[PDB]
């Protein structure tokens, strides 16, 4: 099944025309290799909602109540 | 004297090439 | 184009800073502000001539003639009541921009220019080729 | 204590903010040379006119172009003019967001 | 400029809206006096009020005959607004 | 003169104390306040973001600026818009649906005289973006005036009960289904009072005589109904009634 | 005796600048034959993508920050639209917001907010792309239609767990989902019920502008199958061994275990069903420290786990009783921080461990 | 120090915004 | 009504809980929470802390919201689901008699959002409703469209400085 299809590459992350003042990301590889820097890119804001747990509907009341020598002996 | 607002704000917004050095390229922060 | 768009939402967030300025100011530019948020947005909106004025009560009725603008919905020539201040001193009346009548209407509402003459007939410009004038006397509340 | 009620700008729309605003720095040195309410524009002598000389400014298609003396071309090489005596028809050029009308779309009148 | 109109309690008042999102007050008897510098930085001496309390287009307004100095307008943002001007503006 | 003083305070340990340059001028507004009060009252409204506690100088005015801590400044427009998907967020194509809300800002100030003294709302209708209880998702205006969503069976009581029910080891089968369709039917009609008791055997034969026949427990059926009248509640005429009806659905 | 099939060597060893821990990474399993392997991770608030190159050169291909919140990103998921076959990143964690980025346009495509807790695990169904599955410390697992931006159905309820909901995985076909969770129980949803196609189909089938009233998300408050006597401690991560269930707990070991008896199909297995059998565990040292997944490859011929003090082990799958055999233990000098999480590239030759040091490793097989 | 850092981005913010805000509401 | 109880729709005739069982607005006020008619709640989250509960339309002073609905638990299990939940610092836990308590944690009603107020726009009474004591939501004051509901936590078993 997954050998259908087209996907696409990824590409690397230029300096935003949108924001000059942007952060920039460095990645250090401690084996060699240079030191990399990158745009780093913002995120949009999504809205958050309270922390709450799971919980269930509910209409009326819902009262709450809170060697193995067998088999091996017996075949011996 | 210690420093001006509007060149503090000027100090703020700005942190990059275009800071217009002066003061603000001076040890502003840390007083 | 992308620019656009981003351009275009950070104009949002401009707008809203700007409105949330405009907010913290209005009691010093304006005497009376009373912001109200229609279901619909409307096209349209004239005062009729009509003005009640209860004995003893500190605020005055008038009736404002307002349009609807439904997406798939069904349109709708509202006419809402207002209560204003008057001259002297409300604190807390309750409802204050409540509607009074609302007769159906295809397709949403250009136009609500009431007949001078008698505010009874009310005209209104259908988005089709046939301009519709109505009669919130004649018609039902609901 | 009250929620915090999740500020509408975020950091995207700072972001992009800021950039305009190095941007407008650079450009119109508001901040630096206009004392933080002008625009600086540095012209440029175009042409000659032999009977004065017509002179563009830096930030192009913001002020029209002039004509002038050379003494008067010396004297007048930098104008700083405040913003809210900018040509309202050129003003927005300086930014994009300066305003925009937010429901381009179409339709509607 | 999508609506103008002319103010029914006065004779030189005249107020205008539309996509620019404001609603405008001009006073035509203040049309051509001098100004101060501030003031001219605000804006025309005619401009007599700018009202910034909508967020979309301005789809119509209109003044209440029954009242001096109020003024309904309703926006594309399903926002109606019945503001008055401040009494300090026109004396 | 009236040199005028700013220290930016943040978390009362890192002070920046700075001096304007432009006395009397708004250091971000660029605008000239003339007066004192002006300024400290302009720095009060519009920029709103920031707090202004005067503080005086000896030779001229310290002010304390600090940022806002609440400054409620979210969307102003329609909440709908805070949760859309990218995209469809503050699209402005077209008109929205959204719950009527009436705002009273102004109404009348009382419009005292300046003083530096003052240095030392009413909403009416739905004000908020409101969630669904079981989804925890943002509930459209269209789906809002009907559709109270807490009705009084669950479908997790229902699938427990039959559970609870099916889980016995000492009944029979056929019981077991004519206790399961009992049941469900007293948590769909939720009875609580006796005398409906009797209307609601009848009501069982008009929604599951037909389940009962197919099933073939009309014998488990019967005896449910003696049970119930040896409970008390229904009776001999209603025992008849509703086997009688039971009948008539299998002779339809 | 047999000292396994697979020797790794390291080749590359990167470093974020954030310098907060990073909690999870995820190969792209949907890029096609020859593509650049794009690996993803996520740590603080910033998620970052990475292409890999031969001999170590591991390239920053792309990063990403929301700095607008306290969001402290936990998992990461890949998928693609299948519209347009552009890779789709699923990121979420801490403020319980699903993020669906598009690393072609670099923009967050569709953001998802129903979860009341952090949310610990993202995984994608084998056979549709845009069903994600979100296991929250709200109790809850969520499946959504990211293609409809609609919720299939919540996993939680009466039944359902008495504590967070660790990680979850999927069945190999996608039929079955089993879920891990800190309330010490590996509860089994099934996705095969008709009920399932039901709300599948509905989702899909789901239009807002047509009707007002709402998706009606279906509450499963009763699992298919579930069991407390397998760890005696919380169950951070469980996998699908095909029909056999893989799980690992504080106990300093993962064990392989099965529903019902031995002779008991998965399939035919009734919820009341209160046996497990056990079959093999792979014992491991020094991984006390909780949520730190495990993965295996594609093909499962081998799964490998991090370790709190930096070794990186390894066991070979297709061996006769894996439960057997000494696996393959990974270590390096500069590898002192707790690898939380690895994974493997489509074919498994790339093994990349994320430590908590904010320091991504790039493990290649000799073979 | 970092709390210096801290402090200057969070007056940042509001400052970069009401500047903004006073070049656009100039025009 | 003067005991504290509902109307029995077996003993109570001629005040109309029996008739008009499968109606609505009924006779007689002292019956609401045995016929389970409760006003429509909404949920967002609160002005004060965490989610709330929203009335969608006016009520008038003294009339029936909602029953605090959840899981019946003896005072030792209390307890110990007490114990549970400060971690969390949010206690659903509501007393109902000497031996049994209402706790909402793991299943409940949407009147279970409502946050503790010095001040509150509601409060509960405990009925004995056809034979078992059930928690009764009753507007305190006059409530527009749209408004919070508060009601003051202190009659419930658990502490509400212990929680919050
Ligand atoms: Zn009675
Ligand atoms: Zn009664």
């Amino acid at each position: 099944e997954w050998k259908q299809r087209r996907i696409q590459p990824v590409h690397i992350l230029t300096s935003v025309s949108s924001l000059r003042g942007t952060r920039e990301c460095s990645v250090t590889s401690d084996l060699d290799f240079p030191t990399q820097v990158i745009p780093l890119k913002t995120l949009n804001a999504v809205a958050s909602v309270p922390i709450m747990y799971s919980w269930s509907p509910l209409q009326q009341n819902f009262m709450v109540e809170d060697f193995i020598n067998d088999e091996i002996f017996v075949e011996l | 004297p210690p420093a001006t607002q509007i060149s503090d704000l000027s100090k703020r917004k700005p942190k990059t090439e275009d800071f217009l050095t002066f003061l603000c390229l001076r040890g502003s922060p840390a007083l | 184009d992308k620019e656009a768009a981003f351009d275009d939402a950070v104009e949002e967030r401009v707008i809203n800073e700007e409105y949330k300025i405009w907010k913290k100011n209005t009691p010093f530019l304006y005497d009376l502000v009373m912001t109200h948020a229609l279901e619909w947005p409307s096209l349209t909106a004239q005062w009729l001539p009509d003005v009640t004025r209860p004995e003893g009560k500190d605020f005055s009725i008038h009736r404002l003639v307002l349009g609807t603008h439904t997406s798939d919905e069904q349109n709708h020539l509202v006419i809402a009541s207002v209560q204003l201040p008057n001259d002297d001193a409300f604190g807390s009346v309750s409802g204050k921009i409540e509607i009074e009548i609302k007769i159906n209407h295809e397709g949403e509402v250009n136009r609500a220019r009431y007949m001078p003459q008698n505010p009874c007939i009310i005209a209104t410009k259908t988005p089709s080729s046939d301009v519709l004038v109505f009669d919130y006397t004649k018609h039902p509340s609901k | 204590s009250l929620p915090r009620p999740h500020d509408f700008f975020d950091a995207q729309t700072l972001d992009a903010i800021r950039h305009r605003a190095i941007c407008f720095n650079l450009s119109a040195h508001i901040e630096s040379l206009g004392k933080g309410h002008s625009v600086v524009f540095h012209s440029t002598v175009i042409a000659k006119r032999k009977e004065k000389l017509l002179l563009h400014w830096m930030p192009e298609d913001i002020l029209p172009d002039v004509w002038v003396n050379e003494s008067e071309r010396h004297q007048l090489k930098t104008k700083v003019v405040h913003l809210s005596k900018l040509p309202k028809d050129t003003a927005l050029l300086l930014d994009p967001n300066i305003y925009r009308t937010m429901p381009q779309k179409r339709l509607k009148r | 400029i999508f609506q103008v109109q002319w103010s029914p309690h006065n004779e030189t008042i005249l107020a205008s809206s539309g996509t620019d999102r404001r609603l405008n007050v001009w006073d035509l008897s203040k049309i051509g006096e001098e100004q101060s510098p501030e003031d001219a930085e605000d804006g025309p001496p005619e401009l007599l009020f700018i009202h910034g309390g909508h967020t979309a287009k301005i789809s119509d307004f209109s003044w209440n005959p029954n009242e001096p100095w109020v003024i309904c307008s309703v926006s594309e943002d399903n926002i109606m607004q019945v503001w008055q001007m401040a009494e300090n503006i026109y004396n | 003169k009236l040199r005028i003083f700013y220290q930016f305070l943040y978390n009362n340990n890192t002070r920046q104390q700075t001096e304007a340059r432009d006395d009397l001028h708004c250091p971000w507004c660029t605008l000239n306040c003339r007066k004192l009060y002006s300024l400290l009252k302009h720095l009060k409204l519009c920029h709103s973001r920031f707090i202004f506690n005067y503080v005086y100088h000896p030779k001229g005015a310290r002010i304390d600026v600090s940022i806002n801590e609440c400054y409620d400044g979210s969307y102003a427009g329609n909440p709908q818009d805070i949760h859309r998907q990218p995209g469809f967020a503050f699209s402005r194509n077209g008109p929205v649906k959204r719950t009527p809300i009436t705002h009273i800002l102004v109404c009348r100030p009382k419009r005292t005289k300046a003083s530096m003294s003052e240095f030392l709302t009413y909403s009416s209708g739905h004000n908020r973006l409101y969630f669904h209880s079981d989804t925890c998702l943002p509930l459209r205006p269209q789906e809002m005036e009907v559709d109270s969503e807490d009705e009084k069976d669950p479908e997790w009581l229902r699938e427990k009960t039959i559970t609870q029910i099916e889980e016995f080891s000492d009944v029979n089968e056929g019981e077991k289904e004519v206790m399961k369709l009992w049941n469900l039917h007293v948590m769909k009609h939720g009875f609580i009072a006796d005398n409906q008791m009797n209307h609601a055997c009848m009501l069982f034969v008009e929604n599951y005589g037909q389940k009962i026949i197919k099933k073939n427990l009309c014998r488990n059926f019967m005896l449910h109904l003696v049970s119930m009248h040896d409970f008390n509640l229904i009776s001999i005429m209603s025992i008849d009634k509703a086997v009688t009806k039971l009948r008539e659905m299998q002779q339809k | 005796s047999k000292k396994c099939k697979y020797s790794f060597k390291c080749v590359n060893s990167l470093k974020e600048d954030h310098n907060q821990p990073l909690f999870g990474v995820q190969f792209n399993w949907h890029s096609k034959e020859g593509d650049p392997l794009v690996f993803a991770t996520v740590g603080s608030n910033r998620v970052t993508l990475y292409e890999c190159h031969s001999q170590g050169e591991i390239r920053l291909l792309q990063s990403y920050v929301d700095a607008d919140a306290d969001e402290n990103f936990y998992t990461c998921a890949w998928t693609y639209d299948s519209n347009t076959s552009h890779p789709l990143l699923a990121v979420a964690g801490s403020r319980g917001i699903i993020r669906i980025i598009n690393p072609i346009t670099m923009q967050c495509i569709k953001h998802y907010v129903g979860h009341g807790n952090a949310i610990n695990e993202l995984k994608f169904h084998p056979r549709d792309p845009n069903l994600l599955l979100s296991v929250s410390k709200d109790h809850a697992l969520r499946l959504w239609n990211i293609q409809t931006d609609t919720l299939v159905a919540i996993f939680g309820g009466v039944e359902g767990h008495r504590d967070e909901v660790l990680s979850a995985d999927y069945d190999l076909l996608g039929e079955k989902i089993m879920s891990c969770g800190m309330d010490h129980s590996l509860k089994l949803w099934r996705i095969n019920s008709k009920r399932m196609m039901n709300a599948i189909k509905e989702s899909y089938d789901y239009n807002p502008n047509k009707t007002n009233r709402p998706f009606i998300s279906q509450k499963i408050h009763f699992p298919d199958f579930s069991t407390r006597d397998i760890h005696r401690n919380y169950v951070d991560c469980v996998r699908w061994l095909g029909d056999l269930i893989l799980s690992k707990s504080c106990e300093n070991a993962i064990v392989c275990w099965k529903p019902g008896k031995m002779e008991d199909d998965i399939d035919k297995i009734k919820p009341s069903e209160s046996n497990v059998t056990i079959l093999g565990r792979f014992d491991y040292s020094q991984c006390d420290i909780w949520y730190m997944r495990f993965s295996m490859d594609f093909w499962q011929k081998m799964l490998a786990l991090g370790n709190q003090v930096g070794k990186l082990y390894v066991w070979d799958l297709e061996v006769e009783d894996p439960h057997k055999a000494k696996c393959t233990t990974l270590t390096h000098h500069k590898c002192g921080a707790a690898i939380r999480q690895t994974s493997f590239s489509r074919d498994s030759s790339i093994l990349i461990a994320v430590c908590d040091d904010a320091s991504i490793w790039r493990w290649d097989r000799l073979r | 120090q970092a709390d210096h850092e801290l402090f200057l981005q969070a007056f940042e913010k509001p400052t970069q915004i009401y500047r903004f805000l006073r070049t656009r509401n100039l025009i | 009504y003067l005991a504290v109880r509902e109307c029995d729709p077996d003993l109570c005739l001629t005040c109309g809980a029996a008739d008009h069982w499968d109606s609505k607005n009924v006779s007689c006020k002292n019956c609401s929470i045995q016929r389970g008619s409760k006003k429509h709640l909404l949920l967002a989250p609160s002005d004060v802390a965490g989610w709330g509960i929203f009335i969608k339309d006016p009520v008038q002073k003294n009339e029936f919201i909602s029953e605090y609905c959840g899981e019946i638990i003896s005072q030792d299990e209390a307890d110990r689901r007490g114990k549970v939940y400060d971690k969390y610092m949010c206690s659903f836990l509501f007393n109902l008699n000497n031996d049994f308590v209402v706790d909402a944690t793991r299943k409940g009603n949407k009147i279970r959002f409502a946050n503790h107020s010095v001040n509150p726009n509601c409060y509960a009474k405990v009925m004995m409703v056809n034979g078992d004591h059930r928690i009764g939501i009753f507007a305190k004051r006059a409530i527009q469209t749209g408004e919070e509901l508060f009601f003051d936590y202190r009659y419930s078993q658990a502490d509400a400085l212990k929680y919050v």
